[PDB]
């Protein structure tokens, strides 16, 4: 299989190994126990809809994102953040993504040495890295969900783990004239089983494949570790989104086709 | 308030 280390970015149990519609993967004390983001990756286009904005700061009134500090370190610049840290030589020239999950992981809520890192949202529009004070993602018994959505292109949602080498390691580009499949026995064959959503364009696939994606609360017991519905072939001609769950190990040329994943930005091609 | 894990330590409130 020659396939293997090009496809290895779309192992998001091993590269991702969280959820990823609700990513809940870890716990952590700051007396008692939390659950916290801990993907791997980023997760392009994810956001919040509360059904007042997510990323405005917590107070109802009030968002997700972190209270107004002295200095300001909520939001903040990709800029400011480079020159917050421009005497840490492991920390200032971190991309963008990176850099704002390493930076909302430097603000320590217990003032002992505690586990407890905020995940983040990176808005590309802006270049705003906004550290998240709520790291609660679906409430649907304040009432939300997560969602990809065309108010949340720019975002990206980052956990405490997103990893330096993200770009290299993470899917983000959807896979235009591509098909993903099994490679078995010198050739790459279908998704034997694939489940089809009707989606009117690339978007809606993406969309739809998050929704149904790895997913760590309902709606130790409930994390996903990765496993789910993360991935879609879609067809751009019969306008099907085909989902499934299983790990693709090589990809099948087929100009009616663009490959997809939950992680992926919702809109960007190669 | 919050303390910076990053030396230098400091605390933002």
């Amino acid at each position: 299989n020659p396939w293997t280390e090009y496809m290895a970015k779309y192992d998001i149990e091993e590269v991702h190994g969280s959820g990823i519609r609700v990513d809940l993967g870890e716990d952590a004390e700051v007396g008692t126990q939390y659950r916290l983001p801990s993907g791997k990756c980023p997760v392009f286009g994810k956001g919040i809809i509360i059904e007042t904005t997510f990323l405005k700061p917590v107070a109802k009134d009030g968002g997700f994102a972190f209270p107004p500090t002295n200095p300001l370190i909520s939001p903040m610049t990709l800029n400011g953040m480079r020159d917050f840290y421009k005497n840490n030589e492991y920390v200032k020239n971190l991309d963008e993504l990176t850099l704002c999950s390493r930076h909302a992981g430097n603000m320590n809520p217990d003032n002992k040495n505690s586990n407890y890192k905020y995940p983040a949202v990176y808005d590309y529009n802006d270049k705003k890295c906004h550290i998240l004070y709520i790291a609660a993602q679906e409430n649907n018994g304040f009432c939300f969900r997560p969602a990809k959505d065309k108010l949340f292109e720019n975002y990206t949602y980052l956990s405490k783990n997103v990893v330096d080498n993200w770009e290299e390691v993470c899917p983000r580009k959807n896979l235009e004239n591509a098909k993903f499949g099994l490679w078995v026995d010198g050739n790459c064959e279908d998704i034997p089983h694939v489940n089809e959503f009707s989606a009117n364009d690339l978007f809606e696939c993406n969309k739809l494949v998050f929704e149904l994606s790895a997913s760590d609360q309902p709606k130790d017991r409930y994390k996903s570790h990765g496993k789910g519905y993360n991935w879609g072939n879609y067809n751009r001609e019969t306008q099907k989104c085909e989902i499934f769950n299983v790990k693709p190990t090589c990809l099948i040329n087929n100009s009616s086709y663009i490959a997809t994943t939950a992680l992926s930005h919702p809109i960007e091609v190669e | 308030c919050w303390t910076t894990r990053m030396s230098p330590p400091q605390q933002i409130c």
